[PDB]
RNA sequence: UUAAGUUAUUAAGGGCGCACGGUGGAUGCCUUGGCACUAGAAGCCGAUGAAGGACGUUACUAACGACGAUAUGCUUUGGGG
RNA sequence: CCGAUAGUGAACCAGUACCGUGAGGGAAAGGUGAAAAGCACCCCGGAAGGGGAGUGAAAUAGAACCUGAAACCGUGUGCU
RNA sequence: AUGGUAGGAGAGCGUUCUAAGGGCGUUGAAGCAUGAUCGUAAGGACAUGUGGAGCGCUUAGAAGUGAGAAUGCCGGUGUGAGUAGCGAAAGACGGGUGAGAAUCCCGUCCACCGAUUGACUAAGGUUUCCAGAGGAAGGCUCGUCCGCUCUGGGUUAGUCG
RNA sequence: ACGCGAGCUGGGUUCAGAACGUCGUGAGACAGUUCGGUCCCUAUCCGUCGUGGGCGUAGGAAAUUUGAGAGGAGCUGUCC
RNA sequence: AGAUGAUGAGGUUAAUAGGUUCGAGGUGGAAGCAUGGUGACAUGUGGAGCUGACGAAUACUAAUCGAUCGAAGACUUAAU
């Protein structure tokens, strides 16, 4: 697998950074290995929201930062909360996938291969 | 370590001739806009 | 590690300075040197 | 009928412009255009630059038509150089050196 | 058509020549400044505060010159218009 | 006698930038045009730069401004 | 008769200046560039472009009178080469500004120092301090940022030293 | 190059220190002993090990091959 | 397979990679509930639960639409 320039818990926790905002937001614009690698954290993430049971919170609160959101209507809840509320209820029927990488054009201080990753 | 003789303007340009960009793809976006890059929605009008 | 020349406003206006080059006869040749030379500053 | 550009003083340098102007030379200006739009190099957007005024000053000062004209003469000369003494290293010597880029376009006629 | 033989065409790049450009500041021309001397005055000041400077002074202001709280100058005699 | 690597170290910002604790050492750096008439206006451009137009005898005389050598860097081509 | 190094003798070519004479020049001088020209050599003309004010010729006379080498001096410019290097350290995403953003602002998360990467006071430095404006140069990349540039401001003592 | 330090050590010897013995009026010496004592270099050309691009081979291609040559290998024991 | 580049497996008429499901192997008995114990702890539910690179299956995601390059079997002689 890839190591991404990077040490084993700095991997860990970027990863985990970018999974919690991905949550967060929907889509977010990054490089192209670090998508191609949080692509299967999110989604082991999705599947345990999906299985929904207690075990499978807790084990998910392993990998989720603890943040909370601003949802429409002055409403407050968190990753975790979204995770099992919403974003399971709009895959229950989905087998697999749940995201979709979009390539774009280089950045311009490096020639980094930009990249789109956003649920579906 | 160090070079023995200078080297001359004709083995310079001859170790040049390998060193240049190749053109890129330049599959015309069919969408609308300026020109995609291949197997990239570019920002600046791109439908790949 | 430490170098040479560790400043000190004193110091430097007493070993150097307009009185102690005047207090001798040679510090008072260095600025009719320096005055001959045409230099800005004697002190 | 030529039209022609010129950018004076560019801080880029001439071998690096060079890569990059050997591409577009012969070529139309669409097309050449779309080259260094896909380009990732420094030097890129300022070609750029000196290519779009070149086609306008065809447009305007000899009204002719954009659709039909092609890259005639590319080429990149030496400006002044700037001495930079590096501290950073060990009392050493840093040349920035710098480009005249120029560009014509042409219809191809007379 | 089959054998045997001969001999091309390509320029990724390079060489020579020619043309056109850039860089750079030699060459020519010039002088605002200097070098060596001639002749004729003078040979230099200072406690009535010198040689040298520092601070200031223009309507606007940095530098240099001029000037000094009467400050980018004051009075007066004689030229000039 | 020199005519800007010359001739004073100094034709210009000179015993100044600068170096050195200090005594001291000590540079580089001249030229638009007869006249500033020093490019109104339009176009590309964020601007710098430029292309026209215009002043001028001349603008590859445009302030990095007389002449503009060679090294060096390029673009085109005839022969190879 | 005519190979020739140390070396001796002789005859000459060019450079700057002076005297005299005689000439050339905006109908374009010297310089610069090119050429398939002349002379036994040093070297001399002519033609064409560029340039835009001084310069040849004859005879004689004076010299700062001829460079390829001195680990020579001074300036320009190459080669190595798109090479070595870019100076110890955790960053990620979103939003914003903007011509333009990995590098600037804001926010959340994360992480580091923690008898210190903290907070004061001396020495030393001397306006680097604060607001706006700016991206030509500086910043080992970038830059909308800045200890950089421009404009204007800022230091208050009977008891502190 | 008593093969090989721009491939490595640095035990030896020999540079500054110090000591024993001997010699020398002495400063010091022997080379006779003893403890201690800083080993730089970003590979331009040839060369070598690998690995690519271009062109050629009388049409253009995919695959399977011959083999002029070249390299490698080559040791030995005990027991019935 | 590999420094890059090459090499090979694949590009929707598709199992190339990912995900999902199920396995293999690895670890060794999850959480929650109940019971016993004064309590540390233990027992059962239950070879449990978890699992990177390994294997199979499944188009849920991405390998898109496209563009470029690419020949025109000479001449001479003898046989036919």
């Amino acid at each position: 697998y890839r190591k991404l320039g990077r040490t084993s818990d700095q991997r860990k926790a970027m990863l985990r950074d970018l999974a919690t905002s991905l949550i967060i937001s929907e889509r977010i614009e990054t490089t192209e290995a670090r998508a191609k690698e949080v692509r299967s954290v999110v989604e082991k993430l999705i599947t345990l929201g999906k299985k929904g049971d207690l075990a499978s919170r807790r084990n998910a609160a392993k990998t989720l930062r603890n943040v909370e959101i601003l949802n429409e209507d002055e409403t407050t809840q968190t990753a975790l909360q979204k995770l099992f509320g919403e974003i399971a209820e709009r895959y229950t029927e989905r087998q697999g996938g749940y995201t979709r990488i979009l390539k774009q054009g280089p950045r311009r201080g490096d020639g980094a291969e930009s990249v789109i990753i956003e649920l579906v | 370590a160090v070079p023995k003789r200078r080297t001359s303007k004709t083995r310079k340009n001859k170790r040049r001739t390998h060193f240049k960009i190749s053109v890129p793809g330049m599959t015309e976006c069919p969408n609308c806009g300026e020109y995609k890059l291949s197997h990239r929605v570019c920002k600046n009008c791109g439908s790949y | 590690v430490k170098r040479t020349y560790q400043p000190n406003k004193r110091k430097h206006s007493k070993v150097h300075g307009f009185r102690k080059r005047m207090s001798t006869k040679n510090g008072r040749k260095v600025l009719a040197r320096r005055r001959r030379k045409g230099r800005k500053v004697l002190s | 009928m030529e039209a022609k550009a010129v950018a004076r003083t560019i801080r880029i340098a001439p071998r690096k412009v060079r890569l990059v102007l050997d591409l577009i030379r012969g070529k139309n200006a669409a097309e050449a255009i779309a080259i260094l739009k896909l380009t990732n190099k420094a030097s890129s957007p300022v070609i750029e630059k000196v290519l779009m005024s070149a086609l306008a000053n065809a447009e305007h000062n000899y009204d002719m038509n954009t659709d039909e004209l092609v890259v005639k003469e590319a080429y990149a000369n030496e400006g002044p150089t700037l001495k930079r003494f590096r501290p950073q290293g060990r009392a050493s010597a840093i040349n920035k050196r710098t480009s005249h880029i120029t560009i014509v376009v042409s219809d191809g006629k007379e």
